[PDB]
This record gives C-alpha cells, structure tokens and sequence, in this order.
C-alpha cells in the first residue's frame, strides 16, 4: 500500500516540444523509482530506474527527477515514435505499485474528417439485426460530435463508437459509429443520416440513405 | 530497497 | 536469444482456475540476481502487480488484494514460472505478463525480458466464429473521389479476429476499428479501406477474416450494389 498518483491522464503536444508527467507516492520512497513506455498492443519497456538512470537503448530526450515524493518524467522533444502509455511504478516497499498511466498524443494541424455512410446489405436485414455504420477517415483533433438521425429525429441510444490510435504516419485518428437494430424498427424508418460536428468543418456534414433504393 | 533495488 | 514465452489456456469460465506458464530460453531460470514478475492489465487500463520472487533465493511475494488466491511458483528441471488463480471471476480478465528484470546492484549487464502477454476471458460465452458481412462503397460522386468499403465482422468469441485485404497486399488506408464486447457476451468490429473510386470497376476487393480461436476463415468479397 503505497499510492502513486499519476499526472495528467493524458497529454497532447506538437513534434519537437517538451512535456512532462509527474508521478507523487503516498509516502518518500527515495528514488525507487522506474518509468515504463508502453506502446499499444506491446508488453512496457523500462525507460528509467533510480530516479533518472536511462536503460540502454532509451533515446537521451527522455530523462526524470525526483527524490523524495515527487517525480517527474520529461520529454525534451516529443517525437512520433513517443505515441504512448506511459507508468511509473516505485519499488522502495512490497507490493509494487504502478501510476493509473499517462496516454500521450501528438498535437498536428487541423483535418477535417471525410465521412460515409453504409447501408445494411439484405443478407444482413436477413438474418434479423441490422447495423447502419458511420465512418470517419483520417480526422484531427480526435474531439467528434456523431449524432444519428432517423426519419430526421435524433436517435440516442443504439448506437456505439470505436476509435482507432492515433496513425503513426499521419497523426490522424479514423472512427466508426455503429447503429444496431432489430430488423423490425429498421424496416419501420425510412431516412438514415449520421451528422458529423468537427473542428475541421465549417458546419455540419450529414451524410444520408433512404432505406429500399 | 526492494525488487529491481533489492541488496544482497 | 534470450527470450520469455507465455502459455497457458486464456478462455475460462467463470470459477474456474486459470494456469499459465512463462518460459525462459537461452538461459537458465536459476541465473542468479533476476527479479521475476507477473503484471497484469485489463482492457484500457493501468498495470497491477500480481506478484514475483527474487531467482536466488526461494521466496515468493504477492500482492495482498490477490494473495489469497494465487500461487506463484518455479520450476527450475523446465526452467518454467508459474501462476495459478484459483475462483476467477468477471475481474480477472486481463493481459497477464511475465518479466525478468536485472537485480541492478549485482547485476547491470543481465538482460530484462518480457513476455509476449496472454489474454485472458473469463466469460460463461462459448468458441463462436464470426459472421462477416460486407459494406459496399456509395455511388461516385467526381471523377477523383475516394470510395470507402468494408466488412462489418459480428457475433464472435472470443477475441481476437484479424482482418486483411487482397490477401493481405491492400494495406495502404485500411482501418481495423478495436472490438467492442456486446451485452449477449459477444464481439464485434469494422474494418474498412479507401480506395480510388476509379478503381472500383477495375479491381475486386475481399476482406479476409482469419478467427485463430475457432480456427474459422472467412473471405467476403465487397462489390457495388446492383439496383
Ligand atoms: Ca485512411
């Protein structure tokens, strides 16, 4: 039982600037203290213990401080590659006690979503349950208003969002909204539109069918 | 003290 | 190469008791002053310390809000690390990790290790392969327009599935959205391409749906709409 208390949860800023996160324990812990990376999908990487001494291998912008209570982890200049989990966790007592983490987001130039709608195949109104997906491709900042219209009133509560991680090469994020029905109320509703609200758009996108044609 | 600062 | 490789069954049902294995090749687990861990990590979340030991000695130390029930043990004949949790429940379901980490003060040229994580389900849900259906791209709206295409993949257990195109030679644009678990325990997920809408009346489009836990494949080809 010793907390480590992570900040902020997450953080976002431009190639080549410096961000810290700062990590405070419950009680002085010295310098037991390691930072890990971890990139989605893969297991942490140690980039630091005793405080401030780098692995082999860890680029030199990553660096810590700290003794005591408060600890801080700086990246002097944040590179794609930084795309990342990041943890600390202090080893000075039994059990061993990680920081809640700190996602860490590059910050690029707005870019407007594209957006498309898809229309339920007929094996698909077949089998019972329908899904009407809403897509939107290679959009920054991820900050997206999605709203599903049917029969030109809002529809709240069907509908589910999935979001893939920032694109290593572009920076941009993509997004599908998803509108799961019975095939009862899909057939009972003729006009299916999702409207996009976003940063990049000088007033909202609706992308729109009409369900038989 | 303890862990990967663990002395022997 | 030195290198630590997870096994063990990762579907449980609820109260069963899951049993994983984490083995060293290239060197012997006996190689003195290695702190060896298991971490765990639910689904977008933080790490949990389920517990660990120290290779030279014969002590193993666990986490209070687990240690009643884990056991965490070695194996030095198969050179195998080992954790058991008996009574699993919905909490449990996880990415379990082993680590092998430098004792720094008696050893700074050993090599930390991690294994490739295991996931594990605690779920009453059955193996259920997929049905995959496709999302046909709109019709062009300019002569450079870029068309998007699909496959809507459903109703599978447990993860994961993996989705490629053209047998795996269209990468360029393609988006493979995470799972989201429904409420009748099940998963799905959209993966989607763009593409030049020039190139829709040239070339054909399949998705792929490879579902290793059922040992299902499936390839939908993805085509225009004939009124
Ligand atoms: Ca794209």
């Amino acid at each position: 039982d010793i907390q480590m208390t992570q900040s902020p949860s997450s953080l976002s800023a431009s190639v080549g600037d410096r961000v810290t996160i700062t990590c405070r324990a419950s009680q002085d812990i010295k310098n037991s203290l390691s930072w890990y990376q971890q990139k989605l999908g893969k297991a942490p990487r140690r980039l630091m213990h005793h405080s401030s001494t780098l692995e082999t291998g860890v680029p030199s912008r990553f660096s810590g401080s700290g003794y005591g209570t408060e600890f801080t982890l700086s990246i002097n200049s944040l590179q794609p590659e930084d795309i990342a989990a990041y943890y600390c966790q202090q080893y000075e007592d039994f059990p061993l006690t990680f920081g809640g983490g700190t996602q860490v987001e590059i910050k690029r130039t707005v870019a407007a979503p594209s957006v498309f709608i898809f229309p339920p195949s007929e094996d698909q109104v077949k089998s019972g349950t329908v899904s009407v997906v809403c897509l939107l491709n290679n959009f920054y900042p991820r900050e997206a208003s999605v709203k599903w219209k049917v029969d030109g009133a809002l529809k709240t509560g069907n509908s589910q969002e999935s979001v893939t991680e920032q694109d290593s090469k572009d920076n941009t994020y993509s997004l599908s909204s998803t509108l799961t029905l019975s095939s009862t109320e899909y057939q009972s509703h003729k006009v299916y539109a999702c409207e996009v609200t976003h940063q990049g758009l000088s007033s909202p996108v609706t992308k729109s069918f009409n369900r038989g044609e | 003290a303890v862990g990967i600062g663990a002395v022997f | 190469e030195v290198q630590l490789v997870e096994s063990g069954p990762g579907v449980m049902k609820p109260s069963e008791t899951l049993s994983l294995i984490c083995a060293v090749s290239g060197d012997t687990i006996s190689s003195p002053y290695y702190f060896w861990s298991w971490v765990r990590q639910p689904r977008g979340k933080g790490l949990e310390w389920i517990g660990g030991l120290y290779s030279n000695t014969m002590d193993v130390y666990y986490n209070p809000s687990l240690q009643s029930r884990v056991t965490i043990s070695r194996d030095t004949s198969k050179n195998h690390f080992s954790l058991k949790v008996t009574s699993v429940t919905d909490t449990d379901t996880a990415v379990y990790y082993c680590a092998r980490e430098r004792v720094v003060a008696h050893n700074y040229y050993g090599l930390d290790l991690w294994g490739q994580g295991v996931a594990v389900t605690v779920s009453s849900a059955s193996t259920k392969g997929p049905s995959v259906f496709p999302l046909a791209p709109s019709s062009r709206s300019t002569s450079e327009s870029t068309a998007a295409l699909g496959c809507l993949v459903k109703d599978y257990f447990p993860e994961p599935v993996t989705v490629s195109w053209n047998s795996g030679s269209l990468t360029s644009g393609v988006h493979t959205f995470p799972a989201v678990l429904q409420s009748s325990g099940l998963y799905s997920l959209s993966s989607v391409v763009t593409v030049p809408s020039s190139s829709l009346g040239t070339q054909t489009y399949v998705c792929n749906v490879n579902h290793k836990p059922s040992n299902t494949k499936v390839d939908k080809r993805v085509e225009i709409k004939t009124c």
